């Protein structure tokens, strides 16, 4: 009878679901490193700061650009200050 | 993406709380699940690329023999075609499943092929073809029948024209067929 | 001993033997005999030699008229092909009538002959009837002994002591049932406290808040004797901490058996008084084994006994302690055998059993009646004569020219329901029998053979299912094993239009495995009873009527390992603490590396910590549940 | 890290004793702590 | 997986002559074979 078309690509087979396990796998088993960047409450003084920076962006006043980006730095360095910038009231 | 957040917590405030989830669970949780096990499952695609159109029969359509007595043209050209070629009955599965009893090899070799597998080809006898001439063809036949004692060799060759409608590439499947012929033999002799 | 006691049911054994392996109306007369043995043979040794010996003449004369009617049915070896085209209703395969003598017709050399043709491989038969022969007067050597008159009165003694083995069963299960009751009120005592310490920190927070040869030869003398017998000892110490619950009962009913024959030697009873200085001057041994047996009311042969049995040396004390095990666990013995002969013969009739085994057998809570282990042994017997005959060549589904038509084709409805005429018809019916015959004689050596019409019966059945209080354990580490166990199967089953059937058993492995995380999260029984239900039937169906395969035989073997779990998770109950996850108990190197290789495996952790947050209900999002177990696993 | 330890199983029998408040009081807990990392310094020493 | 079996000879069977005038039949089909299909010895080697 016709076949008209294994062994070395059933190994692409386990490539290809050890790729996408570990691509999965992204999206847990690291959240917790993310956990100080993400899970805070009020957010509203550093929207301000953000769109601050916007608005100087737009004024060409640049040396508030970069004073105001030294708050965004250091609002970034130093998780306790992120814990006093990110209180409820 | 935060602000937004808190701010439908805002808007939408479940109750602070043991508030256990109703049926989000089973929106995206057991969509997740779904989506996971789908991407352990695409080696359902990966076996159906395998082993599909495997069934079609090479029933073939000519079948020719010939008959070379040494380097000189053949005697025949027997190009047995259809309907002269004709495939089997169930009961000639049952004649060959009768014929071939003390051979265990021989019931299980067949028994491997189709009720359509297995072709006759009924070729005729008698060939209606002039067996064409020369007296160079002529004499040295006879020389080397009569006078010549180097051995002659007789083909008996084949042919099978297969459908490549129905798949497969190779054609033509041949095989060469030589017997020898001795000096001072009995065939030899009758033929001279 | 060996010969004495237990070489009587190897005798019905060789009866059995006699009756399968050469086939006719005689051999059928040997089954029924070895039937009706087998489930009199324990009144049988308890008769007296007027009696019991005037049952057995009648079975040595049995014997010797089959083989003297096989002499007047050699009769029909010369006049043979006169008989055999002529309808005579085919009478030569009833009787196989076939000779061996040398100066003949020359049987199976006239085989070549087909149309109405003989059965050659059944000979005259009349070896396997002297083999008989030589065991019936055996044993009547041995009824007519005086070493069967201390057997038969060691019997009757236990056939006194089946009402105190009851007694300790009962004594057993109630120690161990408040033995988990005093479990389950300790644990919940330290959930009370660790609930009030919880919230006592966070109320404080609410104030706050209101605020030389001899080098190698060291080696082939060590590693060759002493390490290998240091492990093999270990095993028959493993083995006898296997089976200490079964050993302690026996020596102690071993005691009460020496005393009540040396009761028995002259009277009947009195008062049982044999139990009053039994367990009184030996009480500490006695209170393992018997708890309320100085509430309702020294040896010295079975001290030496134990002294000496004690220094048999290995492979000897080892094969004791396995027929120990062997005796104990014979349940699950049974239930092995009633799969293993269904692995192998994948009948529609071998289907009856397992199906009534993973629902009717292990789902009754305390032990399976009196009616199920009847029922096997009655339907086993039906089957073996069933399978003994059509192995006639009688009717056209029979012949041998049809047999090379339907060969190695699972359509034939005789090969379906299990009607084949191969020369090892019996696969493991004979074991089968040898199985639930034992374990019968074991459970009558103790005490324990006690719109409208279906409500009833199933209505308790389910009240039985739902309200003893039984046990507490959790076997969903064992079960989730055996599953993944099947997923590897399956997989080397693709290492092979059968591959396509393999892909929805993996469906429905992963159905089976998600329904399963729900059923154990959530603790619902009856949702698991109804699993069980659809998984076991679902599945015999799927596998025997639709699609023999090796691999197919192993992943049913795990699969049905896999139901004996589950229905053990039936029984014995669902624990009030779940506890999340099984390897995050011990902290241990090893335990350490058998975490981080579960989290090795691709599609684990992600379906593991999603359908814990979807089956419990707790009030984080989704993210916030993974961000709670991905702290967890980091911190372990 | 043992303290973390006794923080997460506490998270773990409040999810089953279905005491919810003290789960999400005892999440706020996890979150402030690994949004503090002086605070991981005085919840994780050594003692 | 690149060049493996990159070797094996070419050998011919059978090797035909025609000779047609024009658009009539051929004169020839010599259809020349084994055994008068021979091979090279080195010594033809060395006649090259």
């Amino acid at each position: 009878k016709v076949s008209p078309p294994g062994y070395g690509i059933v190994g692409l087979y386990v490539s290809i679901v050890l790729v996408v396990g570990k691509f999965v796998r992204g999206f847990f088993s690291e959240i917790s490193h993310s956990i100080m960047f993400e899970e805070l409450p009020c957010v509203d003084r550093i929207l301000k700061l953000c769109q601050d920076i916007f608005l100087v962006r737009e004024t060409r006043e640049l040396e508030l650009e970069e004073e105001l980006y030294a708050k965004l730095i250091f609002l970034y360095r130093s998780p306790e200050t992120m814990i006093k910038w990110t209180r409820e009231r | 993406i935060i602000k937004c957040s808190r701010e439908t917590e805002k808007k939408y405030p479940q109750p602070k709380g043991q508030k256990k989830k109703k049926i989000v669970k089973y929106g995206m949780g057991g969509l997740i699940i779904l989506f996971l096990i789908a991407i352990i499952w695409f080696p359902l695609l990966f076996m159906s690329l395998i082993r599909s159109v495997v069934g079609v029969v090479n029933q073939p359509i000519d079948v020719t023999v010939t008959l070379k007595l040494g380097g000189y043209e053949p005697l025949f050209t027997m190009s047995a075609q259809q309907p002269s070629i004709v495939p089997f009955t169930p009961q000639a599965y049952e004649e060959l499943s009768q014929q071939f009893d003390p051979y265990p090899l021989a019931m299980q070799f067949i028994s491997q092929y189709s009720p359509e597998d297995i072709v006759t080809a009924q070729i005729e006898g008698s060939s209606g073809a002039l067996w064409r001439i020369s007296p160079p063809s002529r004499a040295q036949m006879k020389q080397e029948l009569y006078n010549g004692t180097a051995d002659i060799t007789l083909r008996f060759t084949w042919n099978f024209q297969r459908d490549l409608a129905k798949g497969g590439t190779v054609e033509y499947t041949n095989e060469k067929h030589t017997l020898e012929l001795a000096p001072n033999s009995t065939a030899r002799r009758q033929l001279a | 001993v060996a010969v004495f006691r237990y070489l009587f049911w190897l005798v019905l054994v060789v009866v059995f033997v006699a009756g399968a392996t050469r086939i006719s109306i005689f051999g059928l007369g040997y089954l029924l005999a070895c039937f009706y043995l087998l489930l009199f043979g324990t009144t049988l040794l308890q008769k007296d030699t007027r009696a019991q010996l005037v049952l057995w003449d009648c079975l040595i004369l049995y014997n010797v008229t089959v083989i003297i009617s096989k002499n007047m049915l050699s009769l029909l070896s010369c006049v043979f092909v006169e008989q055999m085209q002529s309808n005579f209703c085919w009478v030569i395969q009833l009787f196989s009538l076939v000779c061996t003598v040398k100066g003949y017709y020359d049987p199976k050399e006239m085989m070549t002959r087909d149309r109405d043709c003989l059965l050659p491989v059944e000979e005259a038969g009349i070896i396997w009837d002297s083999i008989c022969f030589f065991f019936l007067l055996l044993q009547r050597r041995i009824f007519l002994s005086h070493y069967f008159l201390h057997v038969s009165a060691d019997l009757k003694a236990t056939a006194l002591q089946a009402s105190r083995g009851f007694a300790l069963y009962n004594a057993a299960n109630l120690k161990s049932i408040n033995f988990h009751r005093q479990i389950e009120e300790k644990s919940l005592a330290q959930l009370k406290r660790q609930m009030k310490r919880i919230r006592a920190k966070q109320e404080k927070y609410r104030q706050s808040q209101a605020s030389h040869m001899m080098q190698r030869v060291l080696s082939t003398m060590q590693f060759l004797w002493v390490l290998g017998q240091a492990t093999v000892d270990g095993l028959t110490r493993w083995l006898r901490a296997f089976t200490k619950h079964h050993r302690t009962m026996s020596d102690v009913l071993c005691a009460e058996r020496y005393l009540l024959t040396q009761e028995l030697l002259r009277v009947g009873e009195v008062r049982r008084g044999v139990l009053d200085q039994l367990y009184v001057g030996e009480d500490e041994a006695t209170l393992s084994g018997p708890v309320e047996t100085r509430d309702g009311p020294h040896i010295p042969e079975l001290e030496e006994a134990e002294r000496f049995e004690a220094q048999q040396g290995r492979t000897l004390r080892l094969l004791r302690a396995g027929y120990q095990c062997v005796a104990a666990h014979s349940e699950l013995l049974c239930y092995f055998i009633i799969i293993l002969n269904h692995m192998v013969t994948a009948s529609a009739a071998s289907l009856v059993l397992p199906v009534l085994v993973f629902l009717w057998a292990m789902l009754t809570i305390p032990r399976p009646s009196k009616r199920f282990w009847m029922t096997a042994i009655v339907f086993t017997e039906v089957m073996v004569v069933t399978k003994y005959l059509f192995q006639f060549g009688f009717f056209p589904w029979n012949s041998y020219v049809v047999l090379r038509r339907y060969e190695n084709k699972p359509y034939f409805p005789p090969r379906i329901l299990g009607l084949e005429k191969t020369d090892s018809y019996i696969k493991y019916d004979l074991v089968q029998l040898m199985a639930l015959f034992f374990h019968r004689s074991q459970l009558l050596c103790y005490g324990l053979w006690d719109q409208s019409f279906y409500q009833p019966l199933q209505r308790f059945f389910h009240d039985i299912l739902h309200t003893k209080y039984r046990a507490a354990t959790d076997v969903y580490a064992l079960m989730f094993l055996a599953d993944i166990v099947d997923i590897i199967i399956i997989i080397f089953g693709f290492w092979a239009q059968v591959p396509q059937a393999f892909l929805f058993m993996l469906l429905v492995q992963f159905g089976t495995m998600v329904i399963d995380r729900a059923l154990y999260l959530r603790k619902t029984v009856l949702g698991k009873l109804a699993f069980q239900v659809v998984l076991v039937v679902a599945i015999h169906i799927w596998m025997f009527f639709i699609l023999q395969n090796a691999v197919a035989q192993l992943w049913y073997f795990v699969k049905c390992i896999y139901f004996a779990l589950s229905a053990y998770q039936i029984r014995c109950g669902y624990p009030t603490r779940i506890l999340g996850n099984f390897l995050t108990k011990k902290y241990n190197h090893l335990n350490l590396f058998l975490f981080q290789g579960f989290r090795l495996v691709p599609f684990l952790v992600e379906l593991r910590a999603v359908m814990d947050w979807v089956w419990t209900d707790t009030t984080l999002s989704l993210s916030n549940w993974m961000c709670v177990e991905d702290i967890y696993a980091n911190i372990f």
